[PDB]
């Protein structure tokens, strides 16, 4: 009834770039949330494998952001003049997006 | 007046702004980060800087100002350009004037 | 060099270029792959394929070849309430009701219906019937040792019974195809066949696979009437003619197809004329189509091998170019 | 794209191509100014209703057609040809007019 | 990861509308749109794993070979003598 | 006279302008009589009456 | 496949939104080929000819007239038809809906009116631009031609009237004719006007040719060969119609002419010329009804 | 963005309100075509299949001719523009007198 | 496009070769499908039957056989017209030139005629070499219809 | 045009179709041994017997 | 990508659909809130001192 539940359902699709490993270094690819009072008599009578984590990846993600933006500016500026500095305005955005 | 105020000699291409849908793939060649994969969406970031910068110098660069002649004429503290074309590009096409 | 850069298309291109001027080895074949797909991708109407299911009872593609007309067999389970009406009273519609069983009984509903007579089935089941025999007849061996008399029979008793009743062999088995490629399993056939376009540039080869060559070979110095007794060279035109008897022979049935350069406004005649079959007098017999063009004379060859020796003759291109039926009188 | 038709290849050139409004409001106003000419002759002509598809018409044969063909004989208007059911009235016909 | 498999990246598709917030009751007509995306980089996206039955075990009970003119043939004749 | 076509024309001060473009009638220019316009015709008058 | 974009007006309500999006794969008239037209060209509202909206005569009129583009792909503010008539023949595969009898894999659907079935099933109206769409239904042409003349056939005993015309099965089905109710006298008003150009060019030519021949043949080989295989076929229903009938070379001629042309437009109006084929692959063979359908352009 | 005048009372102090608005490009295709002779392209290819001929002189006289023809090509899609233009001007403007 | 060229036989003139260039978007009766063939089998002098050139009812009838082509262009030695009886596939709609006092609409289906009016004229002479061309009087199939019956109850 | 979103926007849709049709290969290898079992399962017979 | 297994007959070729797959995120807010007596305010800041 553990392997079914162990193996029911289908692998992610994920690859976290940090994975949880067993201090041997197996990665972990499971959860396994219980009640305390069902883990003992599963733990006592069941299983019994290896106790600590040799990897839990302490940080949080992060995200990269393809750029969209409007630059809308404030002429009369000495930008005001000539406009076409707002081209090159807004294309300096891109630079400090990068 | 009647020649027209400097006049455009081009047409103000666009530069690609926005559009993401970050997107990439690699094998792991030369690969022992994942990040590998993250850095090369940077790789694929700075290349439309280059092409936006090209566009946009390309555009700065253009050729500014041609003077044509045309009737610019003042009613009422409006300086306006009076067309009718006619004689000029429906001249003699057989398609009816608008 | 100079015959190639037309034969492998550039000089076009140019002109046009101008106007806008002024596991190893599966990744080698990943990369080939891939080639061919662009390469097809970057070249590029002149080709329609139908396909469809059917069974084995009537037509047959094996026993058929390369080049082959089919036709179709609309309504079957329809036909005899057809049959009641545009039939004079004294008619016995009761024929074909046991007919079109008795063609069945020779051989429900399923899922793959019985669509799709050959050429070929049409030359054997009427070949004792029109005016020709053992020319006809070779033909008639040949589908009884590859494709049964039986259904000849009953499917000869069916042709019979549908030209007594006003319910005719046409306005049922329109033109279908050239019978690229068959596919069949046990009963079921999954037949592929141009609905228009050229024929020999199909699945080509010696032969699309592995038997022999191609052509859309008329089956019968019996059929391929070849008109154009006196003729000059033009684009030839194949038709499809039905043509009966109605109690000068007990509703004869006569299918073949005919080759002659006149655009279907100018056949009516030459079809009217050519028969001393006109002497029905109800009315109606000789419908034709036309299958397409041929747009060369001279491909129409003299051949008696296939499958049995038969009358086989040859066309030589074909762009099949199917339109509609005409008979009205 | 080219194509073979006549006499060896043709080209056909086209170029997609699209447009917006740049106004909040009206960005563009049409007026009438002048007349050029008026098209039609402006007067002087009836209305003829033994043109136009008939009516029930009066119940003595010979007064139906007595009045038709003592109007339709004098008028500009009253055609020549019978009304054909299937085609129009065919109004009569001349030479050259005012 | 193993060699090949095309690790892919996972993009977020979000709707930023900034200026909506901050000041300004910004109005919109509707089929209008300032779309933001970013993409995520805490973990990738395995876009193709490939079989290759060689690898597999039910390889043994053939003998596999690669004979590309399978195309051309006409019959293949195993012939046995006991 | 029909109300039908004043029926089927709009009272839109806003649309008012737009479809006086469109013209309540329907004849061509190259006949000799103005006629009903025949069924290849299309049309753009601008219509006031 | 030269798409023409038909432009939805001004706001929609969402049901009717929804309306249109329900319409693809259909047939639309379009007076021009124009890339850009508008969606009140297109709408019933727009066959309106003598002031009133056309009966099942005016419309097949207006459908030989006009070209019908089935609906590819409906936008919001677009609609996207792509015109049957243009390009080369057996090109352009355009999904089609059927409606009615199966459609099998090949027989040239004609799109005949749609007052042949249910009436107003199909009218389709938009409320909030105030319009409304009749899409012709597509049926072969061996079944539209004998629909259309078994409809006529069955108003003219209604014409005058003291065997079931209105069964029909067609291939394994039975197309059930009349809907009974009152559709019928909707049916019927609308081939008003269609039954009585065929009664009458009926009628017309008959006594047209019985006064021609005993009016001709009298004044060569004319004679011979025409009485010859006439023999009591044309003689004989000289002598039984001029029985229960009346009866001039002068009138006779000018009528044959006014005839013989109002014939021609009938045949040009009836006889449904197909506009497409249908040719699958890879496809069931045949389509069930409200399924779409693969379809080219020339028969 | 929309103007404000700012006001001397407690009444409403009105807060900045900001207009988002798309409009729709539309399709237009102004397609031109120019043709050449299947006589006229062996003047360009200049070589015989037998391999011998033209020499380099074809070529002046033939792109002059060619030159001719995408010349005009050109003016048709600038006189083109004139008329896609001057359409989407007054299909999108209101009278005066309305 | 399956177009037919024809030859200009030679002879011609520089005012005989100016009057066919204004013939394209006419149309022309060639008696066969052909890819040679020659200019005096389109001309008049071709639809003469047995020593008697065909009255206007008799043109009709030599008009129902053989195939009307639509010239779509004319070069120096040769005439391409595409035989519309079959080679009428193109993606998009080969030139007619109205040549009638008639006016065509759009979707009127277009009939031909022999020139039947009696400002009608379209006889073409060519002196350089022996022959001419009557072009055929397109025409809507009502109207066409209509004429075919006057002509048909006068005789 | 000579710029950097066309000689490099689509060139970044070859890796696409490159990627898209890498995966129907798969189609044969999982086609490969899915053909397998059919004539192997078709030689067998039945155990029992 | 999804796996396809190529398969033999004529049957329409395997149609491979390749798609971007979507989904849609959802929102939670989370709040949570702590004590502030009016005493330790005038204290914190220094008011009261």
């Amino acid at each position: 009834w553990l392997v079914d539940l162990t193996t029911a359902t289908q692998p992610s699709v994920a690859v976290p770039r940090l994975t949880h490993a067993d201090t041997r270094g197996r990665p972990v690819d499971g959860v396994l949330v219980t009640t305390a009072a069902i883990k003992q008599r599963l733990l006592q009578s069941f299983l019994k494998v290896e106790d600590t984590e040799a990897d839990v990846p302490v940080t949080y993600g992060e995200m990269v952001l393809n750029g969209a933006n409007l630059v809308t500016a404030l002429v009369m500026g000495k930008a005001v003049r000539s406009l076409d500095d707002v081209g090159r305005h807004l294309l300096d955005m891109q630079e400090e997006q990068l | 007046e009647d020649t027209e105020a400097d006049v455009p000699v081009t047409y103000g291409e666009m530069v690609l702004n926005g559009a993401n849908l970050v997107t990439a793939l690699v094998m792991g060649k030369a690969v022992r980060s994942l990040d590998d994969v993250g850095r090369h969406l940077l790789d694929m970031q700075e290349e439309q800087l280059e092409a936006n910068r090209e566009t946009l110098d390309e555009l700065e660069s253009a050729p500014q100002t041609t003077r044509v002649r045309a009737d610019l004429v003042a009613i009422g503290d409006r300086l306006v350009f009076l067309e009718a074309l006619e004689k000029r590009i429906y001249a003699a096409t057989n398609v009816p004037y608008p | 060099t100079a015959p190639m850069a037309w034969a492998e298309s550039p000089r076009e291109l140019a002109g046009h270029a101008p106007l806008r001027r002024v596991t190893r080895a599966t990744r080698d074949d990943t990369e080939q792959a891939v080639d061919k797909i662009l390469r097809g991708a970057r070249r590029a109407p002149r080709y329609h394929l139908t396909r469809q299911v059917t069974l084995t009872d009537l037509c047959q593609p094996n026993a058929e070849r390369a080049g082959a007309l089919l036709l179709a067999l609309r309504h079957p389970t329809d036909l005899p309430h057809l049959a009641r009406h545009r039939a004079p009273p004294g008619r016995q519609t009761e024929r074909l009701a046991e007919a079109w069983g008795q063609l069945l009984e020779a051989s429900e509903s399923g899922c793959a219906r019985a669509g799709l007579v050959s050429f070929n089935f049409l030359v054997a089941a009427c070949t004792a019937a029109y005016d020709a025999r053992d020319a006809a007849e070779a033909v008639r061996a040949h589908i009884t040792t590859n494709y049964a008399g039986a259904r000849l029979d009953r499917f000869s008793e069916c042709l019979r019974a549908m030209v007594h009743t006003h319910v005719f062999p046409h306005e049922v088995m329109r033109f279908f195809g050239g019978l690229v490629s068959w596919v069949t399993q046990d009963e079921l056939a999954s037949v592929t066949a141009v609905c228009s376009g050229p024929q020999e540039a199909t699945h080509t080869g010696h032969p699309g696979r592995p038997c022999s060559a191609v052509t859309i070979p008329a089956c019968a110095f019996v059929d391929l009437d070849a008109e154009l007794c006196l003729g000059g060279p033009g684009a030839a035109f194949l038709y499809l003619v039905f043509t009966y008897r109605q109690c000068r022979d007990q509703e004869l049935c006569c299918v073949y197809v005919v080759k002659s350069q006149l655009p279907p406004r100018g056949l009516e005649a030459a079809l009217e004329r050519l028969f001393g079959r006109l002497r029905i007098t109800t009315c109606t017999y000789a419908a034709f189509a036309e299958l397409g063009v041929m747009p060369d004379d001279s491909p129409r060859c003299l051949h008696r091998t296939e499958r049995v020796g038969v009358p086989v003759v040859i066309l030589e291109g074909v762009v099949w170019r199917p339109g509609g039926w005409r008979a009205c009188a | 794209a080219r194509h073979e038709t006549g006499g060896g290849v043709n080209f056909t050139l086209t170029q997609p191509r699209g447009n917006v409004d740049l106004g909040v409001g009206y960005t563009a106003v049409a007026a009438t100014a002048t007349v050029r000419n008026p098209v039609t002759d402006m007067g002087n002509l009836p209305q003829n209703f033994y043109l136009g598809r008939g009516a029930p018409p009066l119940l003595d044969n010979a007064a139906a057609v007595y009045l038709r063909n003592a109007v339709v004989a004098g008028n500009r208007l009253g055609p020549a040809q019978p009304l054909p059911v299937f085609g129009c009235a065919q109004v009569p016909r001349r030479a050259g007019m005012d | 990861v193993p060699t090949g498999s095309i690790l892919s990246t996972i993009e977020v598709a979000s709707h930023r509308r900034l200026f909506d917030f901050f000041a300004r009751v910004r109005s919109d007509e509707n089929s209008l749109y300032d779309v933001e995306f970013d993409a995520l980089l805490g973990s990738y996206c395995n876009t193709l794993s490939l079989v290759r039955f060689l690898e597999l075990g039910l390889s043994v009970a053939c003998v596999c070979t690669k004979f590309p003119e399978l195309a051309y043939m006409n019959e293949g004749r195993v012939q046995f003598e006991v | 006279f029909t109300a039908a076509d004043i029926t089927a024309k709009h009272r839109c001060l806003e649309r008012l302008i737009v479809e006086t473009g469109s013209a309540v009638s329907t004849a061509t220019a190259a006949s000799d009589v103005q006629f009903k316009r025949p069924p290849g015709c299309r049309e753009l008058v601008e219509d006031p009456c | 496949c030269f798409e023409a974009d038909i432009a939805i007006p001004s706001g929609i309500s969402r049901p009717d939104a929804a309306a249109l999006q329900r319409c693809e794969g259909r047939v639309v008239f379009l007076p021009t080929i124009r890339r850009q037209l508008a969606l009140a060209d297109v709408a019933h509202e727009s066959f309106v000819s003598g002031g009133v909206s056309p009966d099942t005569l005016g419309l097949l009129l207006a459908y030989r007239r006009r070209f019908p583009a089935v609906i590819t792909r409906v936008l919001p503010t677009r609609i996207v038809a792509c015109p049957v008539d243009l390009g080369l023949t057996h090109a352009g595969t355009v999904n089609l809906r059927n409606t009615s009898p199966v459609d099998l894999c090949n027989g040239d659907p004609v799109s005949l009116v749609p007052p042949v079935f249910e009436g107003q099933a199909t009218d389709v109206r938009l409320e909030s631009l105030d319009l409304t769409l009749r899409f012709p239904v597509p049926l072969p042409t061996p079944l539209a031609r004998e629909i259309v003349a078994r409809l006529v056939a069955r108003g003219i005993r209604d014409l005058n009237p003291d065997p079931d015309l209105n069964v029909l099965y067609y291939n394994g089905a039975r197309l059930s004719l009349v809907a009974d109710v009152q559709q019928l006298a909707s049916v019927n008003t609308e081939l008003r006007s269609l039954v009585l150009n065929m009664v009458y060019s009926i009628t017309e030519g008959t006594t047209l040719i019985l006064t021609l021949i005993p009016r001709l043949l009298a004044l060569g080989y004319v004679n011979a060969l025409l009485q010859m295989q006439s023999v009591t076929r044309e003689a004989a229903q000289l002598i039984h119609p001029e029985a229960p009938m009346l009866m001039r070379r002068l009138p006779l001629y000018e009528a044959l002419v006014a005839w013989l042309a109002h014939a021609g437009q009938l045949g040009d109006i009836l006889a449904l010329a197909p506009a497409v084929r249908v040719c699958t692959f890879d496809g069931a063979a045949v389509v069930q009804s409200g399924d779409m359908a693969p379809v080219i352009r020339y028969p | 963005h929309q103007p404000l005048i700012a006001r001397d009372g407690p009444h409403p102090v009105e807060q900045p309100v900001h207009n988002y608005m798309t409009k729709v490009i539309d399709r237009r295709a102004l397609n031109a075509a120019f043709s050449l002779a299947t006589e006229a392209i062996a003047l360009l290819t200049g070589e015989a299949l037998d391999g011998t001929g033209i020499s380099l002189h074809r070529q002046l006289r033939a792109i002059q001719q060619l030159a001719r023809n995408v010349q005009a090509v050109l003016g048709a899609f600038e006189r083109g523009t004139a008329d896609q233009m001057l359409h989407v001007l007054l299909e999108k403007a209101p009278p005066l007198a309305l």
